[PDB]
């Protein structure tokens, strides 16, 4: 197999960034591996979710900038406001 | 406490008395009568919508 440069032999096995991969017969074999995920709000308003999905909104009030749902778990928000 | 058809998921953390509510249209409305929006549009109870195969319901200020 093949991996940016490295000729891996068939059966070397490597790390990626959420999963864990094996060279077979010609192509790799990849099993997930847990990793978390981030939510960002940079800038004045510059919001990235957990799935990416980068956008602007430039908002005036108090938000539900991530709740649990189950009833309490928890609550998360956020004054966006004019400076 | 005062609802507006827009938190009513929020949770209402931080006029229409107790009971009756805001709808975002005009005067105080009901639970059960309370519009819905979708891109900037308000649709009233029972209204129709289509989605590229399917179709929509305001039931009660949510989508079926």
């Amino acid at each position: 197999c093949r991996l940016h440069g490295h000729l891996y032999t068939p059966g070397q096995e490597i790390t990626n960034d959420c999963e864990q991969c094996v060279c077979n017969a010609g192509r790799w074999v990849c099993k997930d591996l847990p990793c978390p995920g981030t939510c960002a709000l940079e800038g004045g308003s510059h919001i990235t979710t957990f799935d990416g999905k980068t956008y602007t909104f430039h908002g005036d009030c108090y938000y539900v900038l991530a709740k649990g749902d189950h009833n309490d778990s928890y609550a998360l928000l956020g004054e966006l406001a004019p400076c | 406490r005062a609802l507006s058809c827009q938190t009513l998921a929020a949770g209402y953390y931080h006029v229409c008395p107790d009971g009756l509510m805001d709808d975002g249209r005009g005067g105080c409305v009901v639970e059960k009568e309370c519009p819905c929006v979708h891109n900037n549009d308000l649709y009233s109870s029972g209204a129709k919508i289509k989605v590229d195969c399917n179709t929509c319901t305001c039931k009660r200020g949510r989508w079926v």
